[PDB]
């Protein structure tokens, strides 16, 4: 034969041959279904064997799914694994685990090897499973994320194993193996990146923060050492586990350092600020000077958080600490950083903070400060509200001068109400 | 250059060697003869010419040119061999930071610790020369958290009246902050 | 943090009285490491630069 469609002619020749013997019963249908390798036809011989008239081939599932599923390694192995998947002869499952065709692949032989380990779990469980885990455990030297993912998958199958004695021993040794060597040998990965996989194996071994126990007091430091530099997918759950095992200020400071070095800007540092306030209240003591010193020290310059918070945590915490002096200082220093986006929220929070404390003169200083900072409508609305509030209380000099200030600002647009209201207020 | 322009190489070497042994202190004769040997092969007689060129004690411009010559043919052992006599002549900080170059070439781990011992015991005993520990902490930040806390803040006995100028102290602080394990 | 507090506070005074004070304070404590931050030789020098402008704009958060 030269090329494809010859095994299709022999295929249909076996379709008219549908019973060619009294023994194998037209084995040339499956033999034709095994023709070539992949990516040619592969549907002609199986489609003919099932196309005789109709009954069911029961062969064509493993025969069509037995020819190179997953170029090289790929999802095509599931196609060859689909025919008689739970049981056929209790044989072709090995062909489902049979892939070979060595080539460049990442994660496919490991995931298909874990699925083959599940087929080994239906094969009698521990029989042949440990040999598959040990054979697939070593591929080159590290430098792959599929290795620790397959070992962690074996750890999940060990979680399906009920009692955690042997699962904790094998998961303890297999989880302790990456501790010596992790990744970054050769490949396209510039760094090792052992935080994800290594922290996943260490988390599956101990300190799951959900159900499984047997987490030593040093297991949290074993996870933080498993990341070995910084990791913060779990920083909230990791700090929560360290708080569950300890609940002291050392875990709070270690969570603040791990959150600061974790990722720049308030990404994990915002969670370090929430855990810094909650840990400041529940550990460092209520109304503590060191809590405000550290909270104001870490968040000092800052970018504008999510939207912005430079104040309410430290400003409200300082106002509720029992000191009416430093509350005003934190109100002015918080007023400088109040609204980097020029939002009226922080403006009304500063004007309200000056309204509930001090008195008139503070509202006048907040009126001049609110009129100093201007974006578009900020100085007009603030100067108008403080102008009416000052005219309803003080003399009419601040109303006339506030009107002259309202002439230089508040571009005309439509308006017209402020001029008539100011004229009526001057008439009154 | 006239005898080099022609195809006669034997009389060329016979005039080049007496030229360079007559006038050792000039650089251009040795430079153009070694460049003619760049046009020629890489035989060990070139290395004999280069070790004679090391023997007359020239400036930095010759010596780091010869180590670039050793780099452009991928020599690991011999370039390490010729570089031990380099530091004992010129104690320049530009050469103190570049004696620690096998770190950025081979990563040299245990002998990198030995080279960093050599960087910490020599001159700059109480004043640090304000530049060596910058590159030391730079490579140690390129490495893990082995001994990076000690050198910048805890080995502060060798300060120069403020331990640093204003231009780099907060840079030291943010150099320590966001490149660690980042614990809570 | 002391460094950020002295930076923030010094920046505030220099923000109100003008940069003429930055020079005074810098030359008045040039040998004193408590003010080393005012020179470009310190790591937080860049942080302070922002604080001055910020206090002038009247938007920053005063200390506590």
């Amino acid at each position: 034969v030269m090329t494809v469609r010859d095994f299709t002619q022999v295929f249909d020749s076996y379709a008219q041959f549908e019973e060619s013997m009294i023994a194998a019963k037209m084995e040339t249908a499956s033999e034709l279904g095994r023709e070539e390798e992949d990516d040619v036809d592969l549907e002609l011989r199986l489609a003919r064997f099932e196309q005789l008239i109709s009954r069911r081939p029961l062969l064509l599932n493993s025969v069509l799914l037995r020819q190179n599923p997953h170029h090289v390694h790929e999802w095509h192995k599931r196609v060859a694994l689909h025919q008689g998947r739970p049981r056929e002869i209790i044989n072709t499952y090995t062909e489902a685990v049979q892939t070979v065709d060595p080539f460049k692949a990442t994660g496919k032989p490991h995931t298909l090897w874990v699925a083959f380990a599940k087929f080994y779990e239906d094969n009698g469980q521990l029989d042949d499973a440990r040999v598959i885990l040990e054979k697939a455990t070593k591929v080159n030297f590290k430098q792959v994320d599929d290795l620790a993912s397959v070992w962690c998958q074996c750890g999940e199958l060990e979680l399906r194993h009920e009692n955690y004695d042997e699962a904790l021993r094998l998961l303890r040794k297999a989880t302790a193996l990456p501790a010596r060597r992790a990744e970054y040998f050769d490949g396209s990965e510039p760094v090792q990146n052992r935080v994800y996989k290594s922290l996943k194996v260490w988390s599956m071994l101990a300190d799951l923060e959900e159900s499984l126990g047997t987490f030593q007091s040093t297991k949290a430091v074993y996870d933080r050492i498993l990341d070995l530099r910084i990791a913060t997918p779990q920083i909230v759950i990791n700090y929560a586990m360290f708080l569950e095992e300890h609940k002291y200020f050392e875990e709070s400071f270690k969570a603040y350092e791990r959150g600061i070095s974790l990722f720049k800007w308030p990404n994990v540092s915002d969670i370090w600020s929430t855990y810094l306030t909650k840990f400041i209240a529940r550990y460092g003591g209520r109304k503590l000077e060191r809590a405000r010193d550290l909270f104001e020290q870490a968040l000092d310059g800052c970018p504008p958080k999510y939207a912005k918070t430079l104040y309410l945590l430290y400003a409200q915490l300082e106002e509720e600490w029992g000191l009416a002096r430093h509350a005003m200082a934190v109100y002015e220093r918080a007023t400088r950083a109040v609204e980097p986006a020029q939002q009226y929220d922080m403006f009304n929070i500063y004007i309200k903070r000056a309204a509930e404390i001090y008195g008139v003169t503070h509202t006048r200083g907040i009126y001049q400060k609110a009129i100093e900072v201007l974006s578009d409508e900020h100085a007009r609305e603030m100067c108008l509200r403080f102008a009416d509030m000052e005219c309803k209380l003080g003399e009419i000099d601040r109303a006339r001068a506030i009107y002259s200030f309202c002439s230089q600002i508040c571009d005309p647009r439509t308006t017209g109400a402020f001029w008539q209201t100011w004229k009526d207020f001057e008439v009154r | 250059e006239m005898e080099m322009k022609n195809r006669q190489v034997n009389h060329a070497r016979n005039i080049w060697d007496r030229a360079i042994t007559t006038l050792p202190r000039v650089n251009q004769f040795w430079y153009k003869y070694t460049y003619m040997e760049e046009m020629l092969g890489n035989v060990a007689g070139a290395r004999q010419v280069f070790e004679r060129w090391m023997e007359w004690q020239p400036e930095e411009q010759a010596w780091h040119s010869y180590i670039n010559f050793e780099l452009r043919y991928k020599e690991v052992d011999r370039a390490r061999t010729i570089y031990e006599r380099f530091v004992l002549v010129h104690p320049d900080v530009k050469n103190w930071i570049k004696y620690a170059r096998f770190e950025e070439k081979h990563a040299y781990f245990a002998h990198a610790r030995k080279v960093y011992e050599r960087a910490v015991e020599f001159f700059g005993d109480e004043h640090m020369d304000e530049h060596l520990y910058v590159a030391f902490a730079k490579f140690e930040e390129n490495q893990k958290e082995f001994e990076r806390v000690r050198v910048i803040y805890k080995y502060a006995l060798d300060r120069i009246s403020k331990q640093d100028a204003q231009e780099l102290f907060k840079n030291y602080t943010i150099f320590e902050k966001k490149f660690g394990d980042r614990r809570g | 943090p002391e460094v950020r507090n002295i930076v923030d506070k010094t920046a505030s005074f220099v923000a109100r009285n003008g940069p003429e004070f930055e020079a005074r304070i810098r030359q008045n404590e040039i040998n004193n490491p408590k003010f080393n931050f005012l020179n470009p030789n310190d790591p937080y020098h860049a942080y302070y630069r922002h604080k001055v402008s910020e206090f002038k704009e009247g938007k920053a958060q005063e200390p506590s």
